[PDB]
C-alpha cells in the first residue's frame, strides 16, 4: 500500500479533518494536533508503519506538515 | 598522588575578571586558526585538559581521579552500547546502558542520604557531563547516531567552557557545529556576540549577584532567622533577593561559558531568555534553565508520554499528561539533590504545570460556553497579561525560596 495516502487515513482518523488537497499546511498552527496530539499520532504511525519514531530528535521545524511526515516515514522505512 | 593535585595552582572558572586574560591568550590561537579553516586538535585538548584540571584542583583536588575514572567508565558502557547497537536492540539491554552510565551520579546523590558526607566518585561537572553521556545512549537507541571516534565522544562529554555547569548539549549538533568551521565573517559575528556576552557577565556575575548575594541576602536571612514562625517579611525579602541572585548569578555564568565557547568555534545551546516576563508555567520553562528544561523535555518527558500512550496504562488524555508532567518535574528535583526541598521543589512545578495545563483546557471551554450562549469571548487585553506574569512571577519567586534551601534554616533548625 501507499504512504502518502495511508498518512492521510490516520490523521481523519484520531482528529477527523481530511487534509489531502490543502497539504504543505503547519499542523501545529492549523489546529489539528494539540501538546498532547502529537503523541497520540505518533503511537498510532509506529502500529501502522512497523517504524520507531525519534522522538528526541524531533525538532520544531523537522516534521511539522504532511508532506515532510510522509516523506520522513518513507526514510525511516528502508533507509 | 593526592598531595601533588594539592599544591598545583587552582583556578576557579570565571572566578574574577583577570581570569579572562589567561583564557584569552590562550584560545587566542584557536580563534585564530578558525579564520583560516583549521584546528589544532593536540593544543586544543592541552588548553582543556589544563583549564578543566585547574578548575578542579581545589583543596579537594582528589576530585581529578573521580574525573579519571568517570572517562574510563563511561568508555566502557558507551562503546558496549556501540557494539551491542549495531546487530541486536532490545528494550532492557538499552535500560541497563542508562542505568549503568547515570550509575556515578545516582551514587553522588544518593549518598550524603546514607552517609551524611560525600561520594568518592563526586567531581565537581558530573551533573552537567552525565547529560552529555545518557545523550549518546539514547541517540544510539533511536538509531540517529551510528559512527563516531573516541575523539569526538571526548571532545563533546568533556567540553571545557560548558564542563563545570555550562549548558546541557546534545551530540549530534554538537558534533556538526565543530565538524564544519563557520565562515569568515560569521566567525567575526561570534567574536562580537562573545564580546557582548562577557560584558553582560561582569555585570551579572560581579556588580549584580553581588548586591542581590552577598549584600543584600544574608542580613535579610538573619533577621528571617530572628523573626521565627514558618513565615515573616523578612522571609519574603529572601525569597525575591535570592531569587534574583539565583538568576543574576547562573544567567551570568552561563553567558561566561556561551562567549567562551564562540572563541572555540562552536555554538552551545542558551539558557536564559527574559524569564521574568513569562506570563506562564509553561512559558517560564521555555525560559528559564532551558539547556537544561529542553533536554528534560525531550528525554524526560516526551519519551516517558510515549510509554504510558504505548501501554495506555491511564483512563483519559489528560491524566497520562499530567502524570508525566509531576514524574518528570520529580525528577529533576532530584536531579538537583535528594533533600526534601530540593523534591519539593520539583512536586512544586509538577503540579503548578498541571494547574496551569488545567486552566488553558478549562479558558477554551469557558469560551465556547460563551460564544455558543451569545456572549462574546473572555476579555483578553493588557491587565489579564499582567495578572498572568504578576501571578507566575511570584508562582516562580516561592518555588526559588524552597529551592535556596533556607526554609531548612527557619523551620528545622531547633
Amino acid at each position: 500500500m501507499d504512504v502518502k495516502a495511508e498518512v492521510i487515513e490516520i490523521i481523519d482518523e484520531l482528529f477527523m479533518e481530511d487534509v489531502s488537497d490543502m497539504m504543505d499546511e503547519d499542523l501545529f498552527d492549523a489546529g489539528v494536533l494539540d501538546s498532547m496530539g502529537t503523541v497520540e499520532l505518533i503511537v498510532e504511525l509506529e502500529s501502522r508503519f512497523d517504524i520507531r519514531v525519534p522522538v528526541s530528535e524531533f525538532g520544531r521545524d523537522d516534521w511539522n506538515t504532511a508532506n515532510k511526515i510522509v516523506e520522513g516515514v518513507t526514510e525511516l522505512r528502508n533507509a | 598522588m593526592i598531595d601533588f593535585l594539592k599544591q598545583l595552582p587552582h583556578l576557579e572558572p570565571y572566578g574574577n575578571p583577570f581570569y579572562f586574560i589567561y583564557l584569552g591568550i590562550a584560545l587566542l590561537p584557536i580563534f585564530i586558526g578558525l579564520f583560516f579553516k583549521k584546528r589544532f586538535a593536540i593544543y586544543e585538548c592541552l588548553v582543556s585538559i589544563t583549564f578543566i584540571v585547574l578548575a578542579l584542583t581545589g583543596t579537594h583536588a582528589s576530585q581529578i581521579l573521580a574525573l579519571l575514572f568517570y572517562i574510563v567508565w563511561q568508555i566502557i558502557w558507551v562503546y558496549s552500547y556501540k557494539r551491542y547497537r549495531s546487530q541486536r536492540d532490545n528494550k532492557w539491554v538499552f535500560y541497563l546502558h542508562s542505568f549503568l552510565v547515570v550509575l556515578p551520579l545516582i551514587l553522588v546523590k544518593v549518598e550524603p542520604t546514607i552517609n551524611g558526607t560525600q561520594s568518592l566518585l563526586n567531581f565537581l561537572g558530573i551533573s552537567y557531563l552525565t547529560f552529555r553521556a545518557v545523550g549518546m545512549i539514547i541517540e544510539m537507541r533511536d538509531g540517529v547516531l551510528k559512527e563516531f571516534t573516541l575523539g569526538e565522544f571526548l571532545r563533546f562529554m568533556l567540553f571545557m567552557p560548558t564542563f563545570t555547569s555550562g549548558p546541557i548539549d546534545r551530540f549530534k549538533r554538537f558534533n556538526e557545529d565543530y565538524q564544519s568551521i563557520p565562515n569568515r565573517d560569521e566567525l567575526l559575528n561570534m567574536l562580537e556576540q562573545a564580546v557582548k556576552y562577557i560584558m553582560l557577565g561582569f555585570l551579572y556575575k560581579f556588580v549584580l549577584a553581588q548586591i542581590f548575594g552577598s549584600m543584600l541576602l544574608p542580613p535579610l536571612k538573619a533577621q528571617a532567622l530572628s523573626q521565627g514562625g514558618i513565615f515573616n517579611l523578612p522571609t519574603l525579602g529572601v525569597m525575591y533577593v535570592y531569587g534574583f541572585d539565583l538568576f543574576f548569578d547562573f544567567a551570568g555564568y552561563s553567558m561566561f561559558a556561551l562567549a567562551v565557547s564562540n572563541l572555540m568555534g562552536i555554538k552551545s545551546p542558551i539558557n536564559f531568555d527574559k524569564p521574568f516576563i513569562s506570563r506562564d508555567m509553561k512559558e517560564f520553562w521555555n525560559r528559564w534553565h532551558m539547556s537544561l528544561s529542553f533536554w528534560f523535555r525531550d528525554f524526560v518527558f516526551m519519551r516517558l508520554v510515549i510509554v504510558l500512550m504505548r501501554n495506555k496504562v491511564f483512563k483519559n488524555r489528560n491524566t497520562t499528561s499530567n502524570v508525566a508532567y509531576i514524574i518528570n518535574m520529580m525528577v529533576m528535583g532530584f536531579w538537583h539533590g535528594i533533600t526534601w526541598y530540593y523534591i519539593a521543589y520539583g512536586i512544586f512545578h509538577g503540579i503548578g504545570l498541571v494547574i496551569n495545563d488545567a486552566w488553558l483546557r478549562k479558558k477554551k471551554t469557558i469560551n465556547k460556553d460563551r460564544k455558543k450562549a451569545g456572549l462574546k469571548p473572555l476579555p483578553e487585553n493588557k491587565w489579564t497579561k499582567a495578572l498572568g506574569i504578576f501571578i507566575t512571577f511570584n508562582t516562580v519567586m516561592l518555588s526559588f525560596l524552597i529551592f535556596s534551601g533556607f526554609l531548612n534554616d527557619l523551620w528545622f533548625t531547633k
